[PDB]
Formats: structure tokens, sequence, C-alpha cells
């Protein structure tokens, strides 16, 4: 169950002797290093041209967080506060009033991007499937302020995304 | 002989993109001139190719359109510049266009 | 040139990870784990999961101890490649950098399609996993695994007969059986100095 | 495909011919249609010098041959 | 008439080295899986371009220059030794024909150093000294050894003409009865200018280190354009090509082709080895060179007089 | 003016020399002489000896100071008036005995000198099919034995100093 | 008139040469510089933009933080923002950099490398994936390429 | 002369070259660097064995010096002289290297 390496004694005959004197002298492993360098050229190289080719992705990836709605108009988070309790950097901060109507929604609902750490807790949290964390990766920003989002960025990334955010919630909810 | 296939392979290419004047736009503006077949295009103008016998990660590819929302997009490609229907299908979300 | 005193000096990534878990709940605290070691991601969590689960007295299902040795050991050739390649970068040779890169980006594919992150999983849980794999998942483990053997091949070709890589390594940093075990060394220190050790034999998991 | 990095071997080919075939040119344009006369050793430069002497041109690369004696 | 041939040859050098740049960039990239420079024009063709533009608008690094003039003279001095010495190589014909080409070469091959000696001199930091000072000595044992190498290969010539070594090689080529000269010159030239597998200029500090991105470019270009030179010498004393007096671009294209193949020979061989120590190729030629280059020298002075073969001086 | 251009260069061989006459550093003084050693190799060469100058080139400039500036570089740690004052002094010697030899032609420090331009004591002669200095190198593995032994006997004589003295034992 | 259109022709041609070859500084502190080095994969070749790998922080032009920035290293990353010569331009790796992220509340944890140096990009991610970083790359370069240098010195 | 006029073109165009990376970019108005190594303060050691390489160097160049003119020499009439004296004096150099090689010259720096 123990295997001993470099523990080969080299032969003491000529026939060795010699071919690792040919070996020190022809720099035969030196050449044997050149012929793969050599075929380790002519392969096609494996460079995927972006920006017009992405890289494979899944179903499952984890990217810009985004608040989704019904498919009646209505938002889907009812402010239970379960996201920014799993929070594991407490980048999520929920304030909540009873509305007009007497629904039970947030009004304030911020998710700070440099402090989340894309862990995927809050939509797994979630009882109502409202926040998700989306598909979108390219989203960097030019100025620290424009990645504290408000619940208005996140309803418009919702807005945005949720034509695939319900193919990819559809293909991987028999999942969870 | 065996490289007479090849510089078949490389004329196809040059006359698939409507002309010489095609394969030099598309070879300066995507710096790729293989050949494909046209999965579709969206309303904006992003033509978008399939071709399954490459390795994978350069199967599926997009050509951007000249113009976006009003911006001259000629030489300045975005890769936020493809619709979520899209996005599923480039990133290999799935299979169906 | 040459060296009789090296102190090296540490806290330069000091970030107080241990202070943070108590203040923090377990589930809450299992991210954490991936930060640590983060070219052996998965294997961090195995070891936190594994002492949750000794105070809390249950054992994961047999399905969840078979994934975890699974992707534990294809971390094992996620932190290898990058133990053989930067110490050739580090000595000068840079081309097998590039060519296991590829292979570690093809692995990085799978981290991604079971969890849905490249890096920090936060896969392994107390009790289990958080999410079964995808369907055809293991058929493109199979056809990944069958075409690895070579680039080990590969790799090996270039330095282990290469005589300027044996130059710089046959005689320095050698240590003894007795003074690696009173250093509180683990691992390939003491495998490497003849001393038969290892977790996985001696005192098995899951 | 490795037919790609050629460009650039054809661009040092030509960077690298250009000298040369420069330098062979100039040569045989300013000796007259011949070679640079090298003058290695210094008989060779008084042969030189009588033939700008001879020449009655002081331009050796005219050369006079047999027509100039009687 | 002599200016435009003069022109003629420096500004292709520069191009060459910048190519030099671009080449080694995307044959170091397609030798390792991975893809060269090919978005800023067809196939990268604009990138030495990029690269010289802006390296010639960038900021200084601001060193607490000790000598002004010293660090202004070395930079002038590395592309004057880079670029001038360019001049006794017979394609078919040299641009300035010297009795004593290759001993000018020498000589300012072996008088190079001085750039880096002023380069380690000009920065006030003791490490970018000692750095300096053992590439110093590193250079000047391997100019040592590039002497014996030289001295033997023509006294096997006969004469220290250049032009007379491509009528030597006519028949065979001089690898043929020279084949470990052959291998001894080439270890050299891999290591006389300061590269790979054996490059300490930059594992652990380089010698130019508080020096400004102006001046590393220039000594970058001053490094390509003496490995070029090596490379072309190499390819003219050791692989002497068939060079017709009527049709002489015949010889041209075919020195060129031995140059373009050996340049990508060194392009592949700094791509397959791990760097060495100091001590270790300090001990590779004290201990291992010089003995046998020493008989080498030896064998090759004795035997042109045993097999009456003594070679003509004119 | 052309016609001159040894002695010329011989005027700035003379100014190298003040390049270094005063030794305010050693640094700046091997570069002076640096400077000093190319002129006079320059000269060496307009008088025909390419031999002699490559030997100045190849051992005096570039395999020797070398060796004394990696010496100056062990010590003379980095950061005069009667420099300056010797400068100008060497400077207007220089100068008036330029004004003499141009003037005059003729100057008396110890023998008699002439100012005249120096292209009158050349040679109009042949050596034929090869240099005269280049066989008169080459002579010496024919003719010079007992020097070219005593000269292997002093270097390796010197080696077993150098082995020696510098021992500290 | 002539002045504005020539101005406007050098300002693009310098803007088409600094951003075409940007060399950067690599901090390899953290989980950041390992998927920085899986950028520079041959998958996706950060080489073929221009864009070398691993150059010396004497002549970088751009510099990537990537990694937790802590209390024990600011002032050495700031004595090497001092030291890289102008321009020089500051890319924000993971959320650490960003904001400290996961960090942001322990005692030896700088809130943000902003409060350090002056900061450009920023690419969210922990790590951000390697073609999000090379998307902000690319964002980097369109943003040299509208400066506008040489216009407003000659309006000045 | 036409060396001269080469030398000088060259040595112009590298001052030039030194001009434009020295004084074009201070056009520029971009900053000024007060910036406020290894070496903290102690002296710099003098590590013997590289000035001895050094002089080793200088001998050895020396006599390269005098084992030059061999190919102009290869001519000459005595040909038994050359022979013996040529080879003499390389194994003077092979005696000088093992002296070398003996008294702890290559050790510490091999
Ligand atoms: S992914 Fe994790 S860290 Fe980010 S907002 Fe959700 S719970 Fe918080
Ligand atoms: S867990 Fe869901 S429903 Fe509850 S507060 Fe958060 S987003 Fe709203
Ligand atoms: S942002 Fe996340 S991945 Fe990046 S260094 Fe910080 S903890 Fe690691």
């Amino acid at each position: 169950t123990y295997k001993y390496v470099n523990l080969r004694e080299p032969s003491m005959d000529m026939k060795s002797v010699t071919d690792r004197a040919a070996q020190t002298l022809l720099w035969t492993e030196l050449i044997r290093g050149l012929g793969m360098t050599l075929s380790y050229l002519f392969r096609e190289p494996a460079t995927i041209n972006y920006p017009f080719e992405k890289g494979p992705l899944s179903p499952r990836f984890r990217g810009e967080h985004a608040l989704r709605r019904y498919p009646s108009g209505e938002e889907r988070c009812i402010a239970c506060k379960l996201c920014e309790a799993v929070c594991p950097a407490q980048a999520i901060t929920i304030e909540a009033e009873p509305r007009a109507d007497g629904s039970r929604r947030t009004t304030r609902y911020d998710i700070d991007m440099t402090k989340c750490i894309y862990c995927g807790f809050c939509q797994e949290a979630c009882p109502v499937d409202a926040i998700v964390e989306g598909p979108n990766f390219e989203f960097s920003t030019e100025t620290h302020e424009e990645l504290l989002y408000n619940k208005e960025k996140l309803l418009n990334n919702g807005d945005k995304w949720e034509a695939e955010i319900a193919a990819n919630i559809q293909a991987d909810y028999l999942y969870r | 002989m065996e490289l007479l296939q090849v510089l078949k392979r490389g004329l196809q290419q040059v006359s698939g993109h409507g002309g010489l004047r095609g394969y030099l736009r598309v070879l300066f503006r995507a710096n790729d001139v293989r050949v494909g077949t046209l999965v579709g295009e969206d309303k904006y103008g992003n033509k978008y190719y399939e071709d399954n016998k490459q390795f994978f990660g350069r199967h599926r590819w997009v050509i951007y359109t000249t113009e976006m929302n009003g911006k001259n997009t000629f030489w300045d490609v975005d890769g936020s510049m493809v619709p979520p229907e899209w996005h599923r299908w480039l990133h290999c979300m799935t299979d169906d266009p | 040139e040459m060296v009789r005193k090296c102190d090296p000096h540490i806290g330069l990534l000091h970030r107080g990870t241990e202070k943070l878990i108590e203040y923090k709940t377990y589930l809450q605290a299992l991210p954490y784990f991936d930060r640590l070691d983060y070219v052996s991601m998965m294997c961090n969590e195995q070891a936190y999961s594994l002492a949750v689960e000794k105070l809390l007295n249950i054992q994961p299902p047999p399905r969840a101890q078979w994934i975890r040795v699974l992707f534990g050991e294809i971390t094992r050739l996620l932190n290898h490649i990058m133990a053989v390649t930067t110490h050739a970068l580090d000595i000068g040779a840079m081309t097998p950098f590039f060519w296991m890169f590829e292979e570690r980006e093809k692995m990085f594919e799978f981290y991604e399609r079971v969890s849905g992150a490249r890096m920090h999983a936060a896969y392994v849980r107390p009790g289990g996993v958080h999410q079964d794999l995808p369907l055809g998942l293991m058929d493109d483990i199979y056809e990944f695994s069958k075409n690895f053997s070579l680039r080990i091949d590969e790799l090996e070709e270039m330095l282990t007969n290469n005589r300027i890589w044996r130059n710089r390594t046959v005689d320095i940093g050698v240590v003894t059986a007795e003074d690696a075990l009173n250093y509180g060394f683990s691992g390939v220190m003491l495998r490497g100095s003849g001393i038969q050790w290892d977790l996985r034999k001696t005192q098995p998991y899951d | 495909m490795w037919f790609e990095v050629l460009p650039g071997i054809a661009v040092m080919g030509v960077c690298l011919f250009i000298p040369g075939m420069a330098t062979a040119r100039i040569h045989r344009f300013s000796n007259g249609g011949r070679e640079k006369r090298v003058a290695h050793y210094s008989y060779q430069w008084y042969l030189m010098e009588r033939d700008r002497r001879v020449s009655g041109v002081n331009r050796y690369y005219v050369s006079k041959g047999l027509e100039n004696i009687d | 008439m002599f200016m435009i041939n003069v022109l003629t040859l420096i500004i292709p050098i520069l191009l060459a080295v910048a190519f030099l740049t671009l080449v080694e960039r995307k044959v170091l990239g397609y030798m390792q899986f991975r893809k060269g420079p090919n978005v800023v024009g067809p196939y990268g063709l604009l990138q030495p371009i990029a690269d010289a533009i802006k390296l010639f608008i960038k900021e200084p690094l601001r060193p607490a220059t000790s000598s002004i003039s010293m660090f202004i003279l070395a930079p002038i001095l590395a592309l004057t030794l880079a670029l001038t010495m360019w001049i006794p190589l017979p394609m078919p014909y040299p641009l300035i024909n010297m009795n004593l080409g290759v001993l000018f070469m020498l000589a300012m091959s072996s008088l190079a150093v001085y750039s880096i000696l002023w380069s380690g001199w000009a920065s006030n930091s003791k490490y970018a000294l000692i750095g300096a000072l053992r590439a110093v000595a590193q250079t000047i044992s391997y100019e040592v050894t590039l002497a014996i190498i030289l001295l033997s290969v023509l006294l096997m010539n006969g004469s220290f003409t250049l032009s007379t070594l491509i009528i030597t090689q006519e028949q065979v080529w001089l690898i043929f009865p020279a084949w470990p000269l052959a291998m001894m010159w080439f270890i050299s030239t891999l290591a006389e200018t300061n590269r790979a597998p054996f490059d300490l200029t930059e594992g652990e500090s380089g010698f130019n280190v508080e020096y400004a991105a102006g001046p590393f470019a220039l000594f970058f270009m001053a490094e390509y354009a003496n490995i070029i030179m090596m490379n072309i010498f190499t390819t003219t004393l050791f692989l002497g090509a068939f060079h017709n007096p009527y049709m002489p671009e015949l010889y041209t294209i075919n020195f060129t082709i031995k140059s373009l193949l050996l340049s990508i020979t060194f392009l592949w061989i700094r791509a397959s080895y791990p760097r060495f120590r100091y001590d270790q190729l300090m001990h590779l030629l004290w201990k291992n060179f010089l003995p046998l280059t020493l008989a080498l020298c030896m064998w090759h002075v004795s035997l042109p007089i045993l097999l009456s073969s003594i070679p003509p001086q004119t | 003016m052309m016609t001159y251009i040894v002695f010329i260069l011989s005027i700035i061989f003379v100014m190298g020399f003040v390049g270094f006459s005063s030794k305010p550093s050693p640094i700046y003084g091997g570069l002076g002489l640096i400077v000093s050693g190319g002129v006079g190799c320059g000269i060496v060469l307009n008088f025909g000896g390419s031999f002699l100058g490559l030997m100045v080139f190849l051992i005096y400039l570039g395999g020797m100071m070398v060796v004394f500036g990696y010496t100056t570089a062990m010590a003379t740690e980095q950061y005069n008036k009667v420099v300056l004052g010797t400068f100008i002094t060497g400077l207007l010697m220089e100068f008036l005995m330029v004004y003499y030899v141009l003037k005059d032609k003729e100057v008396e420090i110890v023998f008699k000198f002439n100012g005249m331009g120096d292209w009158v004591i050349y040679d109009t002669g042949d050596s034929g099919f090869f240099s005269e200095e280049a066989m008169g190198i080459a002579a010496l593995y024919s003719y010079g034995t007992w020097l070219v032994i005593v000269t292997g006997w002093s270097l390796l004589i010197g080696v077993v100093v150098i082995m020696e003295i510098t021992r500290g034992n | 008139s002539r002045g504005e259109y020539v101005v406007a022709k050098l300002d693009d041609l310098i803007n088409w040469a600094r951003r075409s070859s940007l060399w950067p500084m690599t901090f390899g502190l953290a989980c950041c510089a390992v998927e920085m080095m899986h950028m520079a994969a041959p998958r996706y070749d950060m080489d073929r933009f221009g864009v070398v790998f691993r150059a010396s922080p004497r002549q970088s032009d751009v510099m990537i933080v990537a990694g937790t920035l802590t209390n024990k290293m600011a002032p050495a990353l700031r004595k090497v923002y001092d030291q890289m010569p102008e321009p020089r331009y500051v890319v924000s790796m993971g959320s650490c950099a960003n904001g400290g992220g996961y960090y942001h509340y322990s005692y030896s944890v700088v809130r943000g490398c902003d409060r350090i140096v002056p900061v450009d990009i920023y690419v969210p991610g922990c790590p951000p994936t390697a073609e999000a970083l090379l998307y902000g790359i690319l964002q980097l370069q369109k943003k040299i390429k509208r400066e506008k240098r040489l216009r407003i010195w000659y309006r000045r | 002369m036409n060396l001269m006029i080469t030398l000088l073109t060259n040595f112009t165009l590298a001052t030039l070259l030194v001009t434009i990376a020295f004084w074009l970019p201070q056009l520029n108005v971009y900053s000024e660097k007060t910036s406020p190594d290894p070496m903290g303060s102690a002296r710099l050691p003098f590590s013997m064995k590289f000035f001895l390489v050094a002089i080793t160097f200088l001998l050895f160049d020396l006599e390269i010096a005098l084992l030059l003119p061999l190919p102009w020499a290869s001519q000459t009439t005595n040909l038994n002289t050359m022979l013996t004296m040529a080879l003499l004096l390389i194994f003077l150099l092979a005696v000088s290297l093992a002296y070398e090689w003996t008294q702890k010259g290559l050790e510490w720096t091999e």
C-alpha cells in the first residue's frame, strides 16, 4: 500500500553506463523535451475569441442579484427578512412598512455588491423565490456607488433578465 | 497531394462572407474568419452562428451589429450587447435557440 | 551568496477569520473555509463539516460520502497542479505552467456545474451536500479523466529526466525523520522523509 | 492552426533581406556595373591607384582595355 | 551614396528587433498552447508600433542619480555598440570590408560590458551593483571562452577576413569537421546574450532596475540587436551558404533562411529549460567548458600541419 | 585641417589625459582615460596599424580596464577646487603650446620640435600581398622562442602570485 | 479648424497606442490572483489583447489589486503605486479590494482599496470570473479610448 | 573616413533616441515624485571571489592575446618551432587552469 518513488537502483553494466554517458553528452532527454515542445507547437490552441465567443457555464450560475415578479405584475418579495438574516456578509438591508392596500411589501431593499460574496444563501433562503442570483456577470462599474444597489436597480435588473431567469429556474428547480 | 484541400477550404472561407470585402470586414472587426451555419439574428442586428465541428467553446459565436441604441459600434463591441434570449444560447445555458 | 538565518515575516494577509466566526452562525461560517486555502477550496469544507457532524452526532447519507471523496480528490488535482507548476515557474521553466492550466480550467467547469461557482462553491455542508450532481455530469467526468493520464506523463517528461531541473532539486531541502516529527510537519514532509504516515489510511474518514 | 505566425516570419525575412540586396545594388551601381574593388593589401591598392591614374577620368570603374594602346 | 547604405543598414535593424519582440511573443504564446497578439491588426502586425509609441510617451522612474552624465552615457553606448557592430557582415558583401572584421566584432563584444557596469554605477542601490558585478563576471568569463572558440575557428580558416570565410565554406560546411566546437559555440551564443536557461538578470533583480523606461527600452533593443547579430554570425560562419559572384540574392535568401530558423531555435531553447544558478554556470565553464575547449584548440592547431591542409593567408 | 587628423587626435589625446590628470574620483578618471585610450587607438589606426589598434581595443580597453572598473566598484562609495585649478592650468599650457606649434611651427622644450603636419614621413612603397605588421606579429612563433618562454613563465608566476598573496594566510 | 482636427487625430493615435499595449502589475495577494492566473490560461489568453503577463512594477501601465488589502500591506501598496510611472490606472478585483467584502467589519482589513489609491474600474465578484475581468479590461480600454488630453491641452 | 562617417551617424542616432526618451516626455505635466532595496544601512560587502575571478579573467585574456596570431603565423617556414611553441603555450594555459583549480580557486563560486 506504499510505493518507493525514487528508489530505482541504476544498472552498473557497460550498456547502461555508456547510454547514460551518451545522454549526458548528446543531451538526449533535452532532445526529448525539444520534441515534446515541437509536438505541442502544432496543436490547435484553445483560445476562445472573447467577446465574440463565451465560456461554457451552467444554469446554476451565481451572478448579479435581481428581484423577480409574479406572472401578474406584483413584486414577489413579502419583506420577510430571511435573506438579510442569512447573509454572511450583511450586504442586505431591509426596511419595510405596510403599504396602501395593506400588503406586506418592502420600502428599502439594499444589496451592497461590494460587500456580497456571491454565496447564494439569499436565493435559497427566500421562500417565494423573490431574490435570485441571476446569470449576469458583465456589470463592472467605473464608480464605487454604482455597485451599491437599491430596490429600484434590483427591480430593473429583474425586469431586464426575467426572460432568462424564469427559464433557468424552470430548468433547475427540480434539483432544489 | 493534400495541400489543395486546405487551399480550397481557405478559398471557401474567403468566398463565404460575400466576397473579399466582407472577408476583410469580418477579419478587421472580429479577428476570426471561419464560416458556420447562421442560427439567427435578433432585432438589434446581432447575427448568431453555430459550427458543431469545432471544439467546445468555439462552436457557437456572434457577430455584433453596427448600431445598437444609437451608438456607433463599428469597432466598440461589448460583452453585455447580447439580449437574454440569446444570452442563454451563447453561454451554453441550453441547446435551443 | 549563502544563508545562516532566514526569518520570514507574515501577517500581510491577516484578515482575522477565526474571530469573525464567533459572531456568525455555523452555516454562515461555512464560506469562510473556502477562502482560507484558495487552491484546496473543496477540501477545507470537508474538514469543517466533519467537525460539526462530530458534535451533532449525525452522519451524512451514503451518496453524500462518495461525492465528498470524489470532489475532494478532484481538488487534489486542483492543488498539486498549483504545487509543481508554480514551483517550476519560480525556478524558471514556464512551459508546462500553461499546459496544465487548460486542464485546471476544465475542472473549474465541474465546480461551476454542480454548485454554481468556479472557486468558492460553498457546496459541502454539515449533514451532506447542498445540491445533487446535474444529470450527465459524471459522464463528463469520465471522458475528461480518461485523457488526463497523458497530461501527467506530459508534465513528467520535461521535468523528471531534465538535468537542469535535477541540479536545482536533488540536494536542496533535506530533512531527517526525527526533526520532521518534532517540527509539526505533515503530508509530503513526513512522506518525503520516509515516514509512513497518511491520514487516509490510518484514521480514515467518510 | 500552425500557419498563423508565418506572416511575422515573412516580415522578418523581408526586413533581413532588404539591406543585403540594397548594398549589393548600391555596390553594383556605384562601381560602374562592377563589384567594389577590395584592398586588403598594399599591392591591390597600388593597382587601384594605377587604374585611377591610367583611366584619365579619376574614376577607376571606367576601365581602359586593349583599344587604348596602339 | 554611402549614407543611403548606412541608413538602409541601421533602420531595418530597429525594425528587425521590434519584430523580434513581436515574433518571440507569438512564438512563446504558441509554444505554450495559447495565442499571441492578434487583436490590434491582421495577425498582430501593428503591435510593435503600439509598443514603440507607448514606450516613447511614458513617464520616467525618477532615480536618485549619483552621476547624471554616466546615466545618460550608458544607453547611448549600449545602442552604439549594438548598432554600429553590424558593419563587417558579408551579405554577400560587407558595408565596410576589414581584414580584421572578426577581431573588430570580438573587441567590441568584449567591451560591451561597460554599459552594464555604468548601469550598475548609476543606480545607488547596492543590490543592483551586486547584480551588475555578477553579470559582468559571467559575461567576461563567457567572452574568454568565445575568444578561444573563435580563435580555433579562424585558425581553421587561416585568415581574419570575414569575406574569405564564405569562400572557405564552399565545398562543405564548417559544422561538419568542427561539430564539437559547434556545440560549444551554440551554448556560448545561448549564454552570452544574458538568456534563459542562464538568465540571472531576472531571477533573485536586474542591472537596470532604477533606470527609466526609455533607457530600459534602449537596453532591450540593444540586447536583441546583439542577439540577431550573433545569430547571423553563427549562420554565416558555421552554415555558410552558396554564393554566386553574379547571382548574389540566392545567397542572401539562403542565409536569411538559416538566420530565421536559428532565431526560431533560440526561441525554442529559451522556452524549454528552467533557469540555472550562478555557481552552476560558473562550474559549467570553469570546470567543464574550458578544458574541453583548450583540447579542441590544441587539436585544431595541430591538425592542418599533420594533414598538409594549412589554409592560405590570402 | 583634415590632413593633420592624427595631430588633432593627438591634441584630443592630451586632452584625454587631462580628463583624468586632476583625479577627482576614480570612476570619472577611468571614463576619461577610456576616452583617451579610444582616441590614442584612433591615432594608431590612422598610421595603418590595424592589428595593434585592435590589440588596444580588445585587451587594454575591453579586457583590463573592465577589471579596473570592477575593482573600483568594490570601493569608492557613492554620494574639487584645486582639481579645477589644475584643470585650467593644464588647459592654458595645452592651448599655449597649441598656438606655439600653430604659429611658430617650431618649439624647444627638451629638443627641437617642428609644428608642420605629419603627412610628410609616410611611405609610398608597397609591401606586396601582405600587411607588414601582420606578419611582423606572426613572426613571434617562428623567431621569438625565448621571449615567448619568459612571457608564459611570467604570466604563470603572476597566477601563482594571485593565488598566494591574496590567500590571506 | 486645422488645429482641433490635427490634435484630435494625434489624440486618437496616441490613445490607440496606449490602450493597445496595457502592461499590468499583478498583486498576488489572495484568491482573485489565482483567478487572474486562470484568466492568463490559454483559454482566455490576455496576451492577444496586447496585455503581457507579469511585468515589472517599474514599467507597468495598470495595476490590478486582487485580494484583501490589510493594514500591514497598505503602505507597501501605496509605495508601489507611487513608484509606477504616469499614466497609471487601477483595476479592482473582487469584493475585498472593492469594499472589503466578507471582511468589511474585520479589525485589520482596509474597507476598500479606494482609501489608499484612486481606482478606475471596479470588477465585482468573489472571485469575479476570468471573462468578467476580461470585460473589465476591455472597459478600461474603452475608457482610455475616449480620453481627450490633447484637445483639452489645445483648448486651455 | 567612411567608417568614421558611419560611427558618427550611429552615435548621433543614439543621441537622438536618448533625447527623445529623456526630453520629449517633459512636455507633459503629470506630477512631481517626492518619493520618501534590501540594503538598509550596511556597507557593501567585499565578496573576494568576484575580484579573484575578474583578475583570473584578466590574466587569461592577456595570454589569449599572446595566443592570438596563429592564423597569420601558420604560413611561416619553420613549422616545427611554431608547433612546439603553440602546444607549449596551450599547455601553459592548462597548467595555470590546473593550479587555479587546486588552490581552492574554484570553490564557493565554482
Ligand atoms: S449571495 Fe450570500 S453574501 Fe451575497 S447577498 Fe446573498 S446571502 Fe449575502
Ligand atoms: S427572503 Fe425573499 S421574501 Fe424574504 S425579505 Fe428576502 S427577498 Fe423578501
Ligand atoms: S473577493 Fe473573494 S475570491 Fe477575491 S480575494 Fe476576496 S475572498 Fe478571495
